[PDB]
């Protein structure tokens, strides 16, 4: 079956930053990718589906890419609101499987 | 309408005949006897229904956002105008209660 | 120069459409062939251009026969005879080489001896619709369309073996006439996968260059 | 302007018809509800008598008497201001077979028409081993077909600088003068954007689409 | 717009069987399927199966045979039975719908019942 | 002989009309089911524009538009053969106020009429302090008029010694051009055995009556 790797661990970057966050895959998915969201104990929300698209009341400051297998988000600078986890899925074929799981502490 | 000089959009009035209930839907609505009104284009659209002494509604739905551009406001108003459009007849005349 | 551009003179060719071999004595030696343009790749691309076509149709056949090994004692066979049926949309169809479904009535079928003319036999178009149609989107399962189906073929010895089988070969050729089209579609530019529908991979426009200037 | 039929009313102000040739309450205009271009659009597709019989009376029309004889003329108008950018084309492919993303099957019936709601394209391409689901990949745009050469089918150009609107007129194009209408989609409408939709930051995001069908000389 | 929500027993017994139900509100279930997804500390999130907008599931490859996905489209709720329930089900199951503009993304989802295996 | 209307035909081979004056799927001879004539028998009786909106399209017609005008023509037949006796009286009255059983209310609406079933008179008194119900001792008809002086009213005399049918038309019957048809039932049709059904042993012991009822110039 094909894997999701999400890489690093976890940051912890000051407001304001421009940081990025990759996952990595098994084999061609075809920019069949979805980031996720989810704070401290809340059901997640979408933010990049097709690993380019921004959802429809997500702002400008994330921003993702790729195409094969190496693909990333990039976030251009922090707010106070944006940190807890962040997942990456592809949703190429069943089985659909999710990344691990990062974690932004913003010290 | 009176709103702004940029922003469009779609309105229906959908007229609900007497004895057919109140529409609660915009799907509903475009069966019964409607007009679709445009902003874009013109600026009043005229609706005639006869009148007698549920009865009927008068309602009207959004046919889709109004699509308005930068540096203009986006809340706008509407006004309502009511007059006989042929003649009526009336009889048998009585005092008004619109007095102590 | 412009009649070379026409659609007359553009769909009235031949193509070695099928190809297949049978033995006489194998018990279940005989060939077999639903018509359908959709066999070979390059004849369907051309037939594709359109939508509604309406046609005749022209069949030849060219047989040959070849001398399977037999055992010894100098073996001498006469000449051999094929026969080549025909079966109309919603008729019997045969499943061995002896059956009750040869020998019927209102299937047209030809004798053809070797070592003379080829045997050509010509079908009328036939469907209870105006017109064939090489796309349906709906149902009879999906994109089928029942209404064009122009039959089959069956071919066979006529001969029974005497001291040596002969297997042999036939290459059914294929000749539209008279053809009118219409509502026409742009040209399929993605590969054909499978021969019954339309499905295909998804793949690029136009074979790259390096930059745009 | 303000054209009628029946009890419903559209005001309008070019039209491009069929193939050079021209086509007792179901003559009304009805009216899909109007489906959202944002920027990251990549088109939509209505089944054309699917759309109509899940709805109105002259899909009553349809469940008592099966098998007719339709002639439509479609409307599509978007309202924009001028500060936005973007062209769509729309076209109105006659017997669109389209193909499925798993290669040995066909679609299922729920994915090829949604009852008078808008199926939408993408610009991936989509998985296979799960179900049956229409490929919908849009450069291929469903049928295998380049989607360059789409222009060959009739069709009408709407760009937000210039123009506005688009109005088509189909006559009935079918093999069989009479054939049942409840397995048989014999038109498609096809909205797809070449240019996307970009605007500046304080202008409202997206652009709404009304597509608007009265069918004319319903046969029974 | 209103979304879907879910009701659930939240406390089980050991090798027995599950049942939630999904309420959905506003859409239909010809235009979209839905999904469900297990989020767990331990092992992370997973994917359990799914009901697409024709009919069809589609469920887990360790999961086969202790799953039983249906619904009703004109009550318009959604079953499912997780069989078995062993210890490590420890976890928050969540209701989802998918197809987000027609791409097979999870838009909006339930607010989640966190069940437990043992007494 | 033999007459058709719409998807209906009604085989027949003398008619009343009225009071000298004569009167798009609802041109149909609707047909109400047979009641069953007895040896002891009183007689029955149906609103007119009631048991047809229970039923018919005619009825869709109604709950659509209620004020209308309508006008009515009515075919009553019953079969016998020649060893049966009796005499009937066919009587379309317009305007049947009847009276309560309880001298002080007003009987209440399923008991005036049933939907396109027939409500039957009889031959005692009825109680007074059950319910509001309709006081149907025949021989004062439920108006407390004398029955032998019902036939001002268009009527019409079946006898089986030699006759077998009747046929009425009547027309609109009003003082309102427009009324509502739901608050409001203008004709009345009273079938009264005045000589007992009678017959010998051997015969079947009932004799079936079917009335059918055909509007004529509904307009709305």
């Amino acid at each position: 079956d094909i894997q999701m790797t999400q890489s690093p661990a976890s940051l912890s970057v000051s407001v304001g930053e421009t940081v990025t966050i990759t996952c990595r895959a098994s084999e061609n998915v075809y920019r069949n990718l979805a980031w996720y969201q989810q704070k401290q104990g809340k059901s997640p929300q979408l933010l990049v589906y097709a690993a380019t698209n921004l959802a429809d009341g997500v702002p400008s400051r994330f921003s993702g890419s790729g195409s094969g297998t190496q693909y990333s988000l990039k976030i251009n600078s922090l707010q106070s609101e944006d940190f807890g986890s962040y997942f990456c899925q592809h949703f190429w074929s069943p089985v659909f499987t999710f990344g691990a799981g990062t974690k932004l502490e913003l010290k | 309408f009176c709103g702004s000089a940029m922003a469009t959009g779609k309105f229906l009035l959908a007229y609900s005949p007497p004895g057919a209930g109140v529409p609660k839907n915009r799907k509903d609505a475009m069966l019964g006897t409607h007009v679709i009104w445009d902003v874009g284009l013109q600026s009043s659209c005229v609706l005639c229904v006869p009148w007698i002494s549920a009865a009927g509604y008068v309602t009207c739905w959004y046919q889709t956002n109004i699509v308005v551009p930068a540096d203009v406001q986006s809340s706008c108003d509407i006004l309502c105008f009511v007059s006989a459009c042929n003649d009526f007849s009336v009889r048998m005349l009585k005092d008004t209660p619109f007095i102590r | 120069s412009r009649s070379e551009s026409s659609i007359e003179n553009f769909l009235c060719r031949s193509a070695c459409v099928y190809y297949a071999t049978y033995t006489n004595n194998s018990k279940k030696g005989f060939a077999e062939w639903v018509i359908n343009t959709r066999q070979v790749a390059q004849l369907r691309r051309k037939l594709e251009l359109f939508t509604y076509l309406r046609f005749d149709l022209e069949l030849t056949f060219v047989i040959t026969s070849a001398q399977q090994p037999s055992t010894a004692s100098s073996v001498d066979a006469p000449v051999q005879t094929h026969q080549i049926m025909y079966v109309p949309p919603g008729g019997p169809v045969p499943t061995k080489v002896k059956d009750y479904a040869w020998q019927t009535s209102t299937n047209p079928s030809v004798f053809w001896t070797e070592g003379n003319a080829p045997p050509r036999m010509s079908i009328p178009f036939i469907s209870i619709g105006n017109a064939y149609s090489c796309f349906y989107d709906g149902w009879t399962v999906y994109g089928i369309n029942t209404l064009n189906n122009m039959g089959t073929l069956y071919m066979r010895h006529v001969n029974e073996a005497g001291q040596g089988p002969i297997k042999s070969t036939v290459r059914i050729y294929f000749k539209p006439k008279h053809v009118k089209a219409w509502v026409p579609r742009p040209p399929r530019l993605c590969q054909y996968e499978k021969q019954k529908n339309v499905n295909f991979s998804p793949i690029g426009v136009t074979t790259s260059r390096t930059d745009i200037i | 302007r303000s054209i009628t039929l029946g009890n419903s009313t559209i005001t309008t102000q070019n039209v491009v018809v069929g193939y050079g040739v021209w086509p007792v309450a179901t003559c009304r205009f009805y009216t899909l509800e109007s489906v959202q271009w944002m920027k990251n659009s990549a088109g939509w597709w209505w089944k054309l008598p699917d759309a109509l019989s899940q709805m109105g009376l002259f899909g009553q029309n349809m469940q008592y008497h099966y098998l007719g004889r339709t002639g439509y003329t479609i409307h599509v108008q978007c309202n924009a201001s001028k500060f936005h950018q973007g062209c769509l084309l729309v076209v109105c492919v006659p017997e669109a077979e389209m193909g499925c993303s798993n290669l040995n099957n066909t679609p299922e019936f729920s994915e090829l028409s949604g009852g008078d709601s808008a199926r939408m394209f993408t610009d991936t391409q989509v998985g296979e081993s799960n179900a049956k689901k229409v490929q919908t990949a849009v450069w291929n745009a469903g049928m295998g077909v380049g989607v360059g050469n789409l222009t060959i089918f009739p069709h009408q150009w709407i760009n937000l600088r210039t123009n506005n609107s688009a109005t088509l007129v189909m006559p009935y194009i079918n093999s069989v003068p009479m054939d049942n209408m409840f397995r048989h989609n014999n038109l498609t409408l096809m909205i797809i954007p070449f240019v996307p939709l970009n605007y500046s930051e304080g202008s409202s995001p997206y652009v709404p689409i009304t597509v608007t069908i009265a069918p004319m000389c319903a046969e029974y | 717009q209103v979304q879907l929500k879910q009701s659930g027993p939240g406390l089980v017994q050991p090798s027995q069987s599950l049942s939630i139900t999904c309420t959905v509100s506003g859409f239909s279930l010809t235009n979209y399927g839905v999904h469900w997804v297990r989020q767990s500390p331990g092992k992370g999130l997973e994917w359990l199966g799914v009901i697409w907008r024709g009919g069809s599931t589609d469920y887990n490859a360790a999961f086969m045979s202790r799953l039983s996905i249906t619904k009703d489209n004109s009550k318009s709720q959604v079953f499912f039975k997780m069989n078995s329930l062993q210890a490590d089900d420890t976890a928050i199951y969540y209701c989802a719908k998918g197809d987000y503009y027609g791409y097979d993304a999870m838009d909006s989802w339930g607010q989640g019942t966190s069940v437990t295996v043992s007494r």
